[PDB]
C-alpha cells in the first residue's frame, strides 16, 4: 500500500519511539523535590553543603546522590513575589522541603501563614512537606540571654507543657526544649487540622552547618513512597 | 448419570460469570496500557491464562459427562489432562512472580525502578511460560498416565503409576509457592504494622489471610487427593460427591483470580467502577 | 559536508576488493546511503542501498549475490565488499546520502568517486527523448523524459528527479518530486509533468548549464535512471 | 523624590489619551458580525458536516 | 490630586460607553435558526510524551503541529499519518509555551528559565540545533508568537511584552502597563495590532509599530487564561477563572455577550474560534471541552476522552479539525 518513501518515514518514527523509551527509563528513576523558604533562613547554606559534598536566570538545579539514588533539587531565582501561577508546575514532585528560621519570633506568623497557604491548595494536594526548623543555635542563646523572649508575640505561651515524648539529649538547661517543641507543635497544628490520608508532615530539628541532611531526606522519601504503596493495596 | 448431569450443570454458571469478569478486567486493563508500569503485563498474563483454560478445556469436561461419547481413545485423556495442567502451572508461576514483585515494590521503595526494567519483565514472562511448558509436557511421553473412569464419568490421572511425577507435581503446586508467599508477605505485614504504629502513636491481616486462604482453598484438595491416591485407591472408596466437590474447587480459581488481583487494587477498582457506571 | 571514497585500482578477474566512504561534516547516523556506478562511456546505475540504523538493505539484481554493504556509525564510515569481479564491474562509484521524512529531499549530496578497472524482470523503464540538443546562450531549452508506468501515487506525489552532471564533475540534484527546486539551484530551472511525460525547462540559458541531464524514478526500489541528454554551447 | 507621584501621573495621561476615539452604535457591530457569519457559512467543515470523502481524517 | 482626575476620566469613559449602546446582540440575533446539535468524535490519538502537555500549535500547511511537554521535550508530529517528524530535547524541563513559524523553518520555546530559545529546522547537517537564545526578561515566559521569520513577540510574568529582533538578539520594543502577569497573546489578522490579557481581569490592545496602548477592556472578575481574535478581525473572545467567557468588539469598545452556565464552576484554560466565527470552543478544568454558539450564546455541543485537566486547544487554518491536549499526556484530534 505505502510507497517506497512512506516506509522510511515509518521506520524513522519507530527509531524516535525507541529513543523515547530509553529516555522514559532514565526519567522514571530520579526523584524531584521543591525547595522553599524566605530570605531569612540558611537555605543557601543548606544548598552549599550538598553541592560541595545566566544574568537573569529563573531556576537553579542541584543534583546529589545517596546510596546510588539520584535527587534533583530546584529552587526559584529571579522571579516576582506573586506565586499562585507558577506553583502549578510542581504538582507531581516527590516532596516539598520547607525551611524556617526559628531563631526570631518577630516574623514567625508570616512563616505560619506561608505554610498554611502551601498546605491548602487545589493543585498541591497529595504532596508531602519536609519541615526544617533551621538555625536552632541562635534560638538557645536567645532563650538563655533573656533580653528577648517569647512573652508577647504569642499569647498562648506560659500555658503550655512539654509533652511526655521529647528526647532532649543535647541541651544545657530544660528551657530551650519547651520553646522548640512549642514551635514544632505550632506548625504541626496546621497540618493536623486539615485534610489527611493523602499527605503528611515530617518535622526535623536541623542547624545550617550539619553533617546529616541528605540522610533525613532519603529516609523521609522512603517513608512517603512506602506509605503510598501500602495504601494502594488496602494494607494501610 | 443424573448426578453427573447436576455437576456439569452447576459447572456452567461459574464459568459463565468468570468470562464476564475477566472480559471486563481485560477491557479496563487494555484500554489504558499506562495504568501500571510493569505489573500491568503480569496481571494481563494471569488474566488470559484463565480465559484460555475456560474456553479450551471446560466444554470437553462438560462433554465427557454425556453417556453418548462415554467410551474413547486412551491417547485422548493424555492431552486433556496435559492442557489443564499447563494452564494451571502457568497461572501458579504468574502468581509467584506477582507476589515477589509486590514484595520488591513495598520494600525497597526507592531503588525499585532500577531493579524492574521492561526487559527484566518480558524475560520473566518468557521464563514462566517456558517453565510451564517444561512441567506440563512429561505425562504424554513417559512417567505419569491418564485414563478414563467407569465410576464418576470424569477421566483423570492415575497418580500411583509413577510416584516421582506425583512428588514433582505436588512440590510445584503447593510447597514452593506457599513458602515464597509466606516469606514475602510476613515482611510486608511487619512493615505495615510498624507504619500503623507510627501513624496512630488488624486491617492488614484480613487481606493476607484472604489471599493465602483463597489459594489454599483452590489448590489444596486436588493435591491432597493426589498424595492420598498412592497409599489407598479412590475408584470404589471415596464417595462420588467428595470427588464432585474436589473437581468443583479446582475451577473456582478462574473466578477467584480476577477478584483478588484485579478488584482489590484501588486504581483498577476505580476504573472498573467508572466504566461500568457509565455504560449502565 | 564531505564524502571521500577510497579503494580501487586494477584488479584481475575472479578477485575481490573493498571500497570505503568516509563522511565528515554532517550527522552520518541519521542518513541512508546509496552506491551509484557509472560506466566509462554510459549512464548511471543504482547499485546498493543501506538504511539508517541498518534495518533495511537493498541490492540490484545483477549484484545480488556478489556485493555486500555495511556501516560503521561510531567511526562514520560506509563499506562495500565486492567479490568475483567480472569485466562488467569496471565503473566509477559514487557515494550518495538521502534522508526521508515529510518534506525532505533525498539524493542531495554526491561524493567525488573512485575508479576501478578489471582486465580481461517487471520493473519501470525511463526513456529520454533525444541524446543531443544544439542551442545558443540566452535562449530557452526544453528536455523530455517518459516512463512506462504512472509515477503518480494515491497520496498525491509523483516521485520524479532531475539531475545534472557537468563535464569532469559529479551529478548534483536539480529537481525532486517533479515540481520542487533544490536547496541552492538557480531559479531559472523549472519542471513539469502529467503522470507519464515530464519536461524540464531552462529559461535564460547561460554558460554553466553545459552537461548531461538525467531523469530518475523512486516509485519502486528497482531504481532505473536512463540514458540522459547532452547540451552543447 | 516620590515614586508614587509619577506612576499616578503617567496613568492619568494614558487614561486621558485613551478616551478620544470614534465609537459606533452596538447594533451596527452586531449586524456586521451577523453579516460576516452569513456570508461565510458554506466554507467551514466543522459547522456543516462534510461528507466522509473530502476530509482527510476519515 | 491625580486620583480625582483619574476617577473623573474613568467616569467620563464609562458614560461615553453607556451612551453608544442602543440595543443588545441577543435582541438582534433573536430571529434566526439555531445550529442544531453538533456531534464530534475523535479520529486520531497521539502518544509519546512522558509528562503533562503544556502547549501546542498548528502549522500553516495544516498537516504538521508541535507539542511541548514538561518532561523536557518538543515533538513535531505529522497529523494525517500519525508519524513523528522531530523530537527535540531542551536544556530546561519547565517549558510553558511554544510557537511555529508561518514560513515553517523555525520553532520557539520558553518557560521558567526566562529565556526564549529559537531552533532551526532546515539545517545543512541532518539535525535540529538551537539558533538563538533571547534573554532580557526578569520572569517566566508565558506566550510567544512569531512574525515574518525575523521578529517575535513575547509576554512574560514580569508584566511586560517585548518585540524582539532575532538577527541581532536585542529587543526593539517594550510594552508596559499591565499590573498582573501576562498569560496569553493573539496577533491581529493584519499583524498590525495584538491584544494581551493579564492576571488582573483586564485585556489591552497594542500597536506594534508605534509601541503604545490603544484601548483597555475590563469586564471580568478574575484572571484571564486564554484570548483570541474573531476571523473578521473586529472582535475578540476571552476565558477567565470565574467560569465564564466574554466577547468584546473593538469598534464599539464594549462587551457584547457572556457565555456561562449554572452547573459550571471550574475555570477556563483555552479559547478558540471556527473558520467562520459561528462556533466557540473552550476547554475547562473538569476534563471537558464545551462548544458554544457564538451568536445565540446557547450551548451546542461537548467533547471527551480526556482523564485530566485540558490545557491547550487549537483549530486548523482551513477549519478541517481541532486538536486538544490535556495533563494526561495525550493529544486528540476531532472533526
Ligand atoms: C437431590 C439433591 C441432594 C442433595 N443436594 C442437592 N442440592 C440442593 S438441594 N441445592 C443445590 C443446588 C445446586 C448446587 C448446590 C451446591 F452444591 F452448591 F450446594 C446445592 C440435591
Ligand atoms: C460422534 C462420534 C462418533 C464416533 N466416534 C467419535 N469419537 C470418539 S468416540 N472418540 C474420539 C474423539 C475425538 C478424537 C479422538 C481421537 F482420534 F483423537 F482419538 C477420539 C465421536
Amino acid at each position: 500500500t505505502l510507497s517506497a518513501e512512506d516506509k522510511a518515514a515509518v521506520e524513522r518514527s519507530k527509531m524516535i519511539e525507541k529513543q523515547l523509551q530509553k529516555d522514559k527509563q532514565v526519567y522514571r528513576a530520579t526523584h524531584r523535590l521543591l525547595l522553599l523558604g524566605a530570605d531569612n533562613s540558611g537555605k543557601s547554606t543548606i544548598v552549599k553543603q550538598m553541592r560541595i559534598y545566566v544574568k537573569t536566570s529563573g531556576i537553579f538545579e542541584t543534583k546529589f546522590q545517596v546510596d546510588k539514588v539520584n535527587f534533583h533539587m530546584f529552587d526559584v531565582g529571579a522571579q516576582r513575589d506573586e506565586r499562585r501561577k507558577w506553583i502549578q508546575c510542581f504538582n507531581d514532585v516527590t516532596a516539598i522541603i520547607f525551611v524556617v528560621d526559628s531563631s526570631d519570633y518577630n516574623r514567625l506568623q508570616e512563616a505560619l501563614n506561608d505554610f498554611k497557604s502551601i498546605w491548602n491548595n487545589r493543585w498541591l494536594r497529595t504532596i508531602s512537606v519536609i519541615l526544617f526548623l533551621n538555625k536552632q543555635d541562635l534560638l538557645a542563646e536567645k532563650v538563655l540571654a533573656g533580653k528577648s523572649k517569647i512573652e508577647d508575640y504569642f499569647p498562648e505561651f506560659a500555658r503550655y507543657t512539654t509533652p511526655e515524648d521529647a528526647t532532649p539529649e543535647p541541651g544545657e538547661d530544660p528551657r530551650v526544649t519547651r520553646a522548640k517543641y512549642f514551635i514544632r507543635d505550632e506548625f504541626l497544628r496546621i497540618s493536623t487540622a486539615s485534610g489527611d490520608g493523602r499527605h503528611y508532615c515530617y518535622p526535623h530539628f536541623t542547624c545550617s552547618v550539619d553533617t546529616e541532611n541528605a540522610r533525613r531526606i532519603f529516609n523521609d522519601c522512603r517513608d512517603i513512597i512506602q506509605r503510598m504503596h501500602l495504601r494502594q493495596y488496602e494494607l494501610l | 448419570l443424573a448426578h453427573g448431569i447436576i455437576r456439569s450443570t452447576v459447572l456452567v454458571i461459574f464459568l459463565a460469570a468468570s468470562f464476564v469478569g475477566n472480559i471486563v478486567l481485560a477491557l479496563v486493563l487494555q484500554r489504558k496500557p499506562q495504568l501500571l508500569q510493569v505489573t500491568n503485563r503480569f496481571i494481563f498474563n494471569l488474566l488470559v491464562t484463565d480465559l484460555l483454560q475456560i474456553s479450551l478445556v471446560a466444554p470437553w469436561v462438560v462433554a465427557t459427562s454425556v453417556p453418548l461419547f462415554w467410551p474413547l481413545n486412551s491417547h485422548f485423556c493424555t492431552a486433556l489432562v496435559s492442557l489443564t495442567h499447563l494452564f494451571a502451572f502457568a497461572s501458579v508461576n504468574t502468581i509467584v512472580v506477582v507476589s515477589v514483585d509486590r514484595y520488591l515494590s513495598i520494600i525497597h521503595p526507592l531503588s525499585y525502578p532500577s531493579k524492574m526494567t521492561q526487559r527484566r519483565g518480558y524475560l520473566l514472562l518468557y521464563g514462566t511460560w517456558i517453565v510451564a511448558i517444561l512441567q506440563s509436557t512429561p505425562p504424554l511421553y513417559g512417567w505419569g498416565q491418564a485414563a478414563f473412569d467407569e465410576r464418576n464419568a470424569l477421566c483423570s490421572m492415575i497418580w500411583g503409576a509413577s510416584p516421582s511425577y506425583t512428588i514433582l507435581s505436588v512440590v510445584s503446586f503447593i510447597v514452593i509457592p506457599l513458602i515464597v508467599m509466606i516469606a514475602c508477605y510476613s515482611v510486608v505485614f511487619c512493615a505495615a504494622r510498624r507504619q500503623h504504629a507510627l501513624l496512630y502513636n488488624c486491617k492488614a491481616a484480613k487481606v493476607i489471610f484472604i489471599i493465602i486462604f483463597s489459594y489454599v482453598l483452590s489448590l489444596g484438595p486436588y493435591c491432597f487427593l493426589a498424595v492420598l491416591a498412592v497409599w489407598v485407591d479412590v475408584e470404589t472408596q471415596v464417595p462420588q460427591w467428595v470427588i464432585t466437590i474436589i473437581i468443583w474447587l479446582f475451577f473456582l480459581q478462574c473466578c477467584i483470580h480476577p477478584y483478588v488481583y484485579g478488584y482489590m487494587h484501588k486504581t483498577i477498582k476505580k476504573e472498573i467502577q467508572d466504566m461500568l457506571k457509565k455504560f449502565f | 559536508v564531505q564524502l571521500v571514497e577510497s579503494g580501487g585500482g586494477l584488479v584481475q578477474p575472479g578477485g575481490s576488493r573493498k571500497l570505503s566512504c568516509s563522511a565528515s561534516g554532517f550527522a552520518f547516523s541519521s542518513f541512508g546511503m546509496h552506491w551509484v556506478r557509472q560506466a566509462p562511456e554510459k549512464g548511471l546505475e543504482w547499485v546498493a542501498y543501506i538504511s539508517s540504523g541498518s534495518g533495511t538493505i537493498y541490492y540490484a539484481d545483477t549484484v545480488k549475490g556478489r556485493f555486500t554493504i555495511s556501516r560503521d556509525d561510531p567511526k562514520n564510515t560506509l563499506f562495500l565488499q565486492m567479490t568475483s569481479l567480472r569485466s562488467e564491474d569496471t565503473a566509477m562509484y559514487y557515494c550518495v546520502r538521502s534522508i526521508y521524512y515529510y518534506g525532505s529531499s533525498p539524493f542531495d549530496f554526491w561524493g567525488q568517486g573512485t575508479t576501478l578497472t578489471v582486465s580481461a524482470s517487471a520493473d519501470i523503464v525511463m526513456t529520454q527523448a533525444t541524446s543531443s540538443v544544439p542551442v545558443t546562450p540566452g535562449e530557452s531549452v526544453s528536455i523530455s523524459c517518459r516512463s512506462s508506468k504512472s509515477l503518480l501515487h494515491s497520496n498525491g506525489n509523483t516521485y520524479l528527479y532531475w539531475f545534472l552532471q557537468r563535464p569532469g564533475q559529479s551529478p548534483q540534484l536539480l529537481i525532486y518530486r517533479m515540481s520542487n527546486l533544490a536547496s541552492g539551484v538557480p531559479d531559472r530551472f523549472s519542471g513539469s509533468g502529467s503522470g507519464t511525460a515530464f519536461t524540464l525547462t531552462i529559461s535564460r540559458l547561460e554558460a554553466e548549464d553545459v552537461g548531461v541531464y538525467y531523469c530518475m524514478q523512486h516509485l519502486e526500489y528497482p531504481l532505473t535512471f536512463g540514458a540522459g541528454t547532452k547540451l552543447e554551447l | 523624590n516620590t515614586a508614587s507621584i509619577a506612576q499616578a501621573r503617567k496613568l492619568v495621561e494614558q487614561l486621558k489619551m485613551e478616551a478620544n476615539i470614534d465609537r459606533i452604535k452596538v447594533s451596527k457591530a452586531a449586524a456586521d458580525l451577523m453579516a460576516y457569519c452569513e456570508a461565510h457559512a458554506k466554507e467551514d467543515p466543522l459547522l456543516t458536516p462534510v461528507p466522509a470523502s473530502e476530509n482527510p481524517f476519515r | 490630586q491625580l486620583r480625582q482626575e483619574a476617577e473623573q476620566l474613568k467616569n467620563q469613559i464609562r458614560d461615553a460607553r453607556k451612551a453608544c449602546a442602543d440595543a443588545t446582540l441577543s435582541q438582534i440575533t433573536n430571529n434566526i435558526d439555531p445550529v442544531g446539535r453538533i456531534q464530534m468524535r475523535t479520529r486520531r490519538t497521539l502518544r509519546g510524551h512522558l509528562a503533562k502537555i503544556y502547549a501546542m500549535h498548528w502549522g500553516t500547511d495544516s498537516r504538521l503541529l508541535v507539542s511541548a511537554s514538561q518532561d523536557g521535550k518538543l515533538i513535531i508530529w505529522d497529523s494525517y499519518t500519525t508519524n513523528k517528524v522531530h523530537a527535540i530535547p531542551l536544556r530546561s524541563s519547565w517549558v510553558m509555551t511554544c510557537a511555529y513559524a508561518p514560513s515553517g523553518n523555525y520553532v520557539a520555546c520558553g518557560g521558567l528559565d526566562n529565556i526564549c530559545s529559537i531552533y532551526n529546522l532546515k539545517t545543512r547537517e541532518g539535525n535540529v540545533r538551537v539558533s538563538r537564545e533571547l534573554a532580557g526578561h526578569t520572569g517566566y515566559l508565558s506566550c510567544c508568537r512569531f512574525l515574518d521569520d525575523n521578529q517575535i513577540v513575547t509576554s512574560s510574568g514580569d508584566t511586560t511584552c517585548a518585540l524582539w529582533d532575532i538577527e541581532t538578539g536585542q529587543q526593539t520594543t517594550t510594552f508596559t502597563g499591565h499590573t498582573g502577569d501576562v498569560m496569553s497573546l493573539s496577533l491581529a489578522p493584519d499583524t498590525r495590532l495584538f491584544v494581551s490579557g493579564a492576571c488582573d481581569a483586564s485585556a489591552k490592545l497594542w500597536d506594534v509599530r508605534e509601541g503604545m496602548c490603544r484601548q483597555t477592556f475590563t469586564g471580568h472578575e478574575s484572571d484571564i487564561n486564554a484570548i483570541c481574535f474573531f476571523p473578521n478581525g473586529n472582535a475578540f473572545a476571552t476565558g477567565s477563572d470565574d467560569a465564564t467567557c466574554r466577547l468584546f468588539d473593538l469598534r464599539a469598545d464594549q462587551e457584547l455577550m457572556t457565555y456561562s452556565h449554572d452547573n459550571i464552576i471550574c475555570g477556563i484554560t483555552s479559547v478558540s474560534f471556527s473558520k467562520s466565527g459561528r462556533l466557540l470552543l473552550a476547554g475547562y478544568d473538569d476534563f471537558n471541552c464545551n462548544v458554544w454558539d457564538a451568536l445565540k450564546a446557547d450551548r451546542a455541543g461537548v467533547l471527551a476522552g480526556h482523564d485530566n485537566r485540558v490545557s491547550c486547544l487549537g483549530v486548523t487554518d482551513d477549519g478541517m479539525a481541532v486538536a486538544t491536549g490535556s495533563w494526561d499526556s495525550f493529544l486528540k484530534i476531532w472533526n
